[PDB]
């Protein structure tokens, strides 16, 4: 009757993420990540606390993966394809398609450049993407014959899923990353009424106007004729920008051109067009007219078209790294040398994740019975689970990496009711009356009905 | 397909009474009653009629014209109700 | 034909065919004495069937011959309370009750019936059916006594949420007839607003804000404080909690029943558009809500409120700014609109006036004249934001010539309204050399028209100054009183 | 409990299952079979369809056209509703939607009866109802013809009429076709839902939409209400379809299995229908014909023009183009195209790769396959005469395949060629009657047969069976074959419309959860099993009891 989590990854840090859940007897591992800052082989979480060279198919029953982000889902070749695992990987839609593709990025840049000799293949990789079971939003899939998980709309990025983990009356929802506030491409995070045991939540941490003022210098450098250099980092920056930037462009109706780079994001915005359904409210009900993510004003940077004079909008590769720096030196000393990070240099920053309040939203709109935080630092979760045990009087949490924490909950017993018996009560009552009755406790069943029920069937 | 714009100066019922007349130059005369969603009202006695009217005809050796008129229907009979406006239409063999 | 019905219901068959014979009986009108027979005939044949499927049907249709125009229902109460009296299946009570539903609201007049129906729904709302008690609460709301609020404030908190949902929304009801509430229902309604269900959660939102309407200046406890409060600006704060509610319908409600809560101190007015109790940051979350719908309702909600109170127009003026670029185009029209509705005596400086200036060169003709009227409406000092204004305007008429009637109409506006201002910058405007003798201007060229409709509408209610035109402006003054007198003045 | 049954036809049902303390309807089907015996509305004034002759009966003839031997009524097509008045919609609480085929009608409960209660469908079903839904608002309003006939559906005059129009059922409750507001009204009020999702209606039951195979998005659904569960199987399909497959697995020991939807014309392979299709598309357009093919925008099309595409190159005929003109075209492609979470394995792993999962998305960027929403605006310039037009409604009363009909059915070389099974083929052509064009039926349904319901029903072995009584009959085109019926070891349970069905299928024990401070208190006696005297007050909220400790 305990339900025991054991953060093996990020715990009190950020990125790695992964959360071992052992409720009622059963064990799921919550994400798989990487962390990105460390070549010391502390990458991959340490899954010698499970296993010391024993099956991990036995012991886990089930993996979920959160959403693509390689803090979340980085590790997951590994984990399957060189420690052993053939279980069932759950995973969102949008994230099955997403998820190869940067790991294939990360497996060029760690293998190609940077300092990997333990690490996973290409074909381990697609090994790893054959036993993932995919699943839909707010599909109840039985991974087991009493265990069941139900993934829910975070709108972190495209197919950010929060994932409720019931079995028997005991349930834990894990929120891996969210953003309670829309995107220009993506919703909010939505949970109903669960009332969970445990919410494993990330705690890490005004948009129109910084929208508004990034659409200007925009606006302000393209019409004195220079050009733009904004580069992007994350693919869901990426096409925010790229939505926000088509849509002003078509409303102000300048001709001027906007181009996006590389090999992968074009693969992003294919894999964004295939995927309406997991957008925003304005992608999917002004579908009908047009795609969204069928841009007509950015198109395809074939070398920004051989780096051509006059004013246009250019969206670099890299957040440094190649194409971006030869971008960078060719335009430093220009007109209009206008690079927005997040030789003139502005500042646009826009947040993926939720802020603190976002959080405070979703612990009471969700509405636990215990608070678990993971995916931050160390003092914005020490203020955070000061506001969750002030303002909402429920219980919080601080595990570290490998630090176990175990809950108590109280089970309660189905039991069946003879028909009879319960419309007699709600016969006498209606007008604190008792009921009075034998509970017939038989193997693997209960049922609980009057005493003439007793002695005739006794 | 023809696009129409009526003017409709004081039509005390324009959604039953006022039709729209397309006339062939041969002795087709095809009348259209168009739908009540389409009768603005900008104003008191002021009405607008937005259809697309449809034409269709086999092949002519030119283009000899087409004649649209609006109509007003009584309860029995039907009388010209505005200025009679000629069209060119020219249907080309496929 | 009734004594045709008699025989093919009582001649033909008991169980299946006589429910197809009333399904096709059902189809037609009956005139008021045949509908008396008719009643007398099917109330006759009720007893005879035991088909709970046969007698539903039969009520049914009694509801539905209650309805018919000519016919006075007084005559059939007692037999329809009769077949009340020994009715077991609860969907044909349900439809009974029903059917005494339209017999209680064919009849209003009279009192005594009344009583005696709701005595019958007061009877039977203790059925183990959630219909029969839902029929009793709609039978309870839509005649009443006007015990009755006792009554269903205590089915309230009943376990269905279709019965709690039929409570509230027949106490509605029962203040919508003119019925005068009392208090305790604030209490009632306070606990139901956490329910878990949507329907629950909207009719208890609705039913705060018709009790904080009756009793705005009532004076609450705080249950954890000492301090007190007003009913309204509690009622407020719970229905500024409930703008944040997990369904978009309940946030649309909120937002909407928000906005007519006028008598709420400026205190929480300030409150709910801060960033930094319950009622902090409601419009905030409103205005940036996914659904458009949630937007558009916040944004009226902002509007009726700022025309309650002047000092709320400020704050929701960079608001209201920010949220003109937003991503659907009926959410910025009525953005537009009611930045124009709330613009009476409140002063644009200069970034809030350029960003309307930069929206200004929008593609969409509808935006842009909306924005148009709102610069008719605008009031601004700092001359050059002026001066700003009309090159913004001045270029818009470049890019758009088809809104020349339009801009003519904002510099007008804006030449009236603001004499004093556009003044030093008449040397400015028209080209005029201190010296040299200035070439006339080419007259019906849209900008120079639109120049002097500004200058003419400031010179009319500021005689300080108009022997700064020269002879050649006079006579454009006299071209333009000829062709364009709506616009320039005398 | 209780099954009412609004709703006569098989694959078009309207059934509300009283269950328990709620009420739920399983589909609403608008029967448009009804409008065959109207005369059809056409784009244009045609001048055969204008001087038909009328039909006489001496007791009218402005109300009835007789065209080459059978009458038809002189009025816009209306619609046979489900039958609203056996059981009051504002009782019912739950509307559960299979297909979009079976969303037909929704405007008319939803509105005009009253019923104030919520809509569950999954997202394609939604979607593509939708466009079906402005599509057939959009054909009954581009020229609108008015509802002047009325004296024909009178009793004493319907007995002397015809057999075409004799037979036709409840045509007092036939009603105009319904306008866009109500359409956006209607489906503003849809709960939108996922395959496998747990819907909980007011704590009492539990609905969840279960893949069903036959379209995408179409969905069956199971009632779940403690110890005991309702099946719902409308159109499903066991075929290597594009859409999820049928999900057999949950519908396992369900008390009663209510079944619709099944095959009309069960005595035909749907992939001998498609080789005919193509060999007769072939010949006619090699001859220089040309090809009509009434079909919906949705569903069926997409497979022919899969297999169209893979049979175009191998038959040589890339020069022929393929034209599908409908309001809703482009929507329907684009709407194809997003909704790939909901196909089959095959189909969904092709969007992993940036690819798009229908092969007919590859038929427009080769402009082999150019859609237009309408025959005036651009397919007037873009016309070549050999061609394949896949347009109109399948009923061939309404849309553009009644103007293409009136254009090339003057010549043997042009052929139309049918797939949809809905409509009556014979009564489909009856008011175009003496045409000269070849008419080919092939139809290609692909929902359950007879063999596979009886796989299905002995794989799943439902407590009680609950079919229409079509189902037990053989159908009168055959009226021998006695496989062609749903036969079980219990008898099943046969219906008609407006028959209400009292299920004895309802049990004792409804579930109840102790709190541990309970089950401390009851002593485990032994009896052998074991026996405890419990004394607790009964809390019940939202329909789920608790038991206190007093
Ligand atoms: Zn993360
Ligand atoms: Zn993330």
């Amino acid at each position: 009757p305990e339900i025991r989590v054991t953060p093996l990854g990020a715990g009190q840090d950020v990125g790695r993420s992964c959360i071992l859940v052992s409720i009622a007897g059963k064990n799921v591992m919550l994400d798989c990540g990487m962390h990105m800052g460390f070549n010391d082989d502390r990458r991959f979480p340490d899954f010698s606390y499970i296993t010391q060279n024993g099956r991990l198919t036995d012991f886990l029953d089930c993996v979920i993966i959160s959403h693509f982000h390689l803090d979340h889902c980085g590790a997951l070749p590994y984990f399957s394809e060189m420690v052993g695992y053939d279980g069932p990987i759950y995973m969102t839609h949008p994230t099955q398609a997403i998820c190869p593709i940067l790991l294939e990025d990360y497996r060029k840049i760690a293998v190609d450049k940077k300092g990997e000799a333990n690490f996973f293949t290409s074909q381990m990789i697609k090994d790893c993407m054959k036993k993932v079971v995919a699943v839909h939003l707010h599909q109840t899939v039985q991974v087991d014959d009493e265990l069941e998980i139900k993934a829910y709309y975070a709108g972190h990025v495209l197919g950010a899923a929060m994932f409720q983990i019931k079995v028997g009356s005991e349930s834990v929802v894990y929120t891996g990353d969210y953003n309670m506030t829309p995107d220009r491409h993506l919703g909010a995070a939505w949970i109903d009424k669960c009332r969970p045991n445990l919410l494993i939540t990330e705690s890490t941490y005004s948009k129109r106007c910084r929208e508004r003022d990034f659409l200007k210098k925009v606006h302000e450098t393209v019409e004195r004729g220079g050009k733009v250099l904004i580069p992007v980092f994350a693919l869901g920056r990426a096409q925010e920008l790229c939505i926000l930037l088509e849509t002003f462009w078509e409303r102000m109706n300048l001709k001027v051109p906007i181009y996006f780079s590389t090999g992968l994001t074009e693969k992003a915005n294919h894999y964004y067009k295939l995927f309406i359904p997991w957008t925003n409210q304005k992608i999917r009900k002004t579908f009908v007219q047009r795609n969204m993510f069928e841009f007509k004003h950015i198109k395809a940077f074939d070398r920004a078209f051989a780096d051509n004079p006059g004013p246009m909008v250019v969206f670099a590769t890299p957040g440094h790294a190649g194409q971006s720096l030869q971008i960078f030196r060719k335009w430093a000393g220009n007109e209009k040398n206008m690079v927005i990070m997040p030789m003139q240099v502005e500042y646009m920053s826009f947040s993926a994740h939720a802020d603190a309040k976002g959080i405070m939203q979703l612990v009471g709109q969700a509405e636990p019975e215990s608070v678990l935080l993971v995916h931050g630092e160390a003092k914005k979760m020490e203020f955070l689970k000061q506001k969750i045990e002030q303002e909402l009087r429920v219980n919080c949490y601080m595990p570290a990496n490998g630090e176990t924490v175990t809950l108590p909950t109280s089970p309660s017993i189905p039991v069946g009711i003879s028909l009879g018996l319960l419309k007699r009560e709600m016969a006498q009552g209606l007008l604190p009356r008792l009921l009075h009755g034998t509970l017939i406790m038989k193997e693997s069943n209960f049922r609980l009905v009057s005493s003439e029920q007793a002695l005739k069937e006794l | 397909a023809l696009d129409v714009d009526a003017t409709l100066e004081h039509v005390q019922d324009p959604q039953n009474t006022v039709k729209v007349q397309v006339l062939y130059p041969d002795g087709q005369a095809q009348m259209i009653h168009p739908k009540p969603a389409d009768f603005r009202n900008p104003g008191p006695g002021r009405h607008r009629l937005i259809t697309q009217v449809y034409l269709s005809h086999t092949a002519w050796t030119e283009a000899c014209q087409v004649e649209v008129r609006l109509l007003l229907a009584y309860n029995e009979g039907t009388i010209p109700f505005s200025k009679p406006v000629k069209v060119y239409i020219m249907p080309k063999p496929a | 034909k009734s004594a045709a019905l008699h025989i093919d219901l009582c001649k033909a068959t008991s169980p299946a065919d006589a429910l197809q014979y009333l399904l096709q009986f059902a189809r037609k009108p009956v005139e008021a004495e045949s509908v008396e027979g008719v009643v007398r005939i099917l109330l006759e044949h009720y007893y005879k069937e035991n088909d709970p499927s046969v007698r539903l049907k039969i009520a049914s249709l009694l509801g539905l011959l209650s309805k018919t125009a000519g016919f006075s229902p007084d005559c059939i109460m007692d037999d329809a309370i009769n077949i009340l009296q020994n009715e077991k299946s609860h969907q044909v009570l349900a439809q009974l009750l029903d059917t005494l539903l339209a017999i209680g609201t064919k009849l209003p007049e009279n009192q005594a019936i009344q009583m005696r129906l709701v005595d019958v729904a007061c009877k039977h709302l203790t059925d183990t059916s959630h219909g029969v008690r839902n029929k009793c609460l709609q039978l309870l709301g839509n005649l009443g006594s006007l015990d009755v609020q006792k009554i269903i404030g205590d089915y309230f908190s009943d376990q269905d949420p279709r019965v709690r949902t039929a409570a509230i929304k027949a106490m509605l009801q029962l203040h919508e007839r003119g019925l005068k509430l009392h208090q305790t229902i604030y209490n009632q309604a306070c606990k139901l607003l956490s329910d878990d269900y949507e329907q629950v959660r909207s009719a208890a939102v609705q039913l705060i804000w018709v009790v904080s309407q009756l009793y705005p200046e009532s004076i609450v406890p705080i249950p954890s404080s000492n301090e007190e409060i007003r009913l309204v600006d509690d009622a407020f704060g719970k229905i500024c909690h409930m703008v944040s509610d997990g369904s978009w319908v309940v946030r649309v409600q909120a937002a909407k029943l928000l906005g007519s809560m006028e008598q709420v101190s400026s205190h929480f007015l300030e409150q709910t558009l801060d960033k930094k109790s319950g009622a902090c940051g409601a419009f905030v979350h409103g205005l940036e809500d996914e659904m458009y719908e949630v937007r558009i309702a916040a944004v009226e909600a902002l509007c009726m409120l700022a025309q309650s109170s002047p000092s709320f127009a400020e704050k929701c003026l960079d608001f209201l700014v920010d949220m003109f670029n937003d991503e659907i185009e009926e959410v910025r029209l009525q953005s537009i609109h009611t930045m124009r509705k709330i613009s009476n005596n409140i002063t644009l400086r200069e970034d809030q006036l350029d960003t309307v200036l930069a929206v200004l060169e929008d593609s969409s003709r509808d935006i842009r004249e909306a924005l148009h009227e709102l610069l008719c409406c605008t009031n601004v000092s700092t001359k050059e934001g002026i001066h700003l204004a009309l090159v913004e305007l001045l270029k818009n008429l470049t890019k758009y010539p088809t809104d020349r009637d339009s801009i003519w109409k904002c510099l007008k506006f804006l030449g009236s309204r603001h004499p004093t201002l556009v003044l030093p910058l008449v040397p400015e405007l028209l080209s005029t050399h201190p010296f040299f003798d200035t070439a006339e201007p080419d007259m019906d060229d849209p900008a120079y028209i639109a120049v002097l409709v500004l200058i003419f509408n400031a010179a009319k209610t500021c005689p300080t100054m108009p022997a700064l035109f020269s002879d050649h402006t006079f006579r454009h003054y006299a071209y333009l009183r000829d062709s364009l007198s709506h616009l320039v003045p005398a | 409990m209780k099954l009412y049954c609004l709703s006569g036809h098989p694959t078009l049902p309207c059934n509300v299952l009283k269950f328990k303390s709620t009420t739920i309807m399983l589909d609403c089907g608008l029967d448009m079979t009804s409008t065959l015996n109207f005369l059809p509305l056409p784009l244009v004034q045609s001048p055969r369809l204008s001087n038909l002759p009328g039909w006489s009966l001496k007791d009218l003839d402005k109300e009835l056209k007789e065209c080459s031997g059978h009458v038809f009524v002189d009025s816009v097509p209306e619609f046979c509703l489900p039958e609203t008045e056996l059981i009051d919609l504002s009782t019912v609480d739950v509307i559960l939607i299979s297909n979009y085929h079976c969303m037909m009608a929704l405007p008319y409960i939803t509105e005009h009866t009253g019923f104030t209660g919520t809509v569950y469908a999954t997202e394609p079903t939604v979607q593509i109802g939708r466009l079906l839904m402005e599509e057939l608002v959009n054909f009954i309003e581009r020229v609108p013809k008015a509802q002047s006939a009325s004296l024909w559906k009178n009793k004493d005059i319907q007995r002397l009429l015809p057999s075409p129009l004799k037979d036709a059922v409840e045509v007092s409750t036939w009603r105009r076709c319904y306008t866009m507001q109500e359409v956006n009204s209607a489906l503003s009020k849809i709960q939108l839902v996922g395959y496998s999702q747990k819907i909980e209606l007011f704590g009492a039951v539990q609905v969840t939409p279960l893949s069903s195979g036959y379209a995408l998005g179409s969905s069956n659904w199971i009632i779940q209400s403690h110890y005991e569960k309702v099946s719902y199987v409308s159109g499903s399909s066991l075929l290597t379809t594009h859409p999820q497959p049928m999900d057999q697995a949950s519908l396992k020991n369900s008390d009663v299995l209510v079944l619709t939807g099944l095959t009309q014309i069960p005595t035909a392979n749907p992939d001998g229908m498609v080789g005919e299709f193509c060999s007769n598309l072939a010949l006619t357009v090699r001859n220089g014909g040309n090809v009509l093919v009434p079909c919906y925008p949705s569903g069926v099309i997409y497979d022919l023009l899969e297999c169209l595409y893979q049979y175009i190159d191998s038959a040589g005929l890339s020069s022929v183009p393929l034209y599908f003109i409908s309001p809703v075209a482009n929507s329907s492609l684009e709407f194809s195209q997003i909704f790939a979470e909901w196909l089959c394995h095959n189909k969904q792993s092709k969007v992993y790769l940036p690819e798009p999962p229908f092969p007919h998305a590859e038929l427009i960027q080769t402009n082999k396959l150019k859609h237009y929403p309408s025959i005036h605006g651009d397919f007037s310039n873009d016309f070549r005469q050999p061609c394949v037009v896949f347009t109109g409604h399948p009923s061939l009363r309404f849309g553009d395949v009644v103007h293409f009909m009136e254009l090339w059915g003057k010549s043997s070389l042009n052929t139309v060629i049918f797939t949809e099974p809905d409509f009556s083929y014979l009564e489909a052509l009856a008011p175009y009657q003496p045409l000269a064009m070849k008419c080919i039926y092939c139809p290609i349904d692909t929902r359950l047969n007879f063999i596979q319901v009886s796989k299905l029903l002995k794989e799943v072995q439902p407590l009680h069976v609950v079919c229409p009584e079509q189902y037990t009959q053989p159908p009168p085109a055959q009226s021998h074959r006695m496989d062609l019926m749903i036969d079980c070891q219990p008898p099943a349970m046969s219906y008609r419309r407006a028959e209400v069905l009292a299920l004895p299928f309802k049990r004792r024990y409804e579930k109840i959860e102790i709190m541990p401070e309970l089950a401390d208190s009851l002593v485990p006696m032994e009896i052998k099993i074991s026996l405890a005297t419990v004394s607790a007050v009964l809390h019940t909220k939202d329909n789920k009891h608790l038991l206190q400790p007093p």
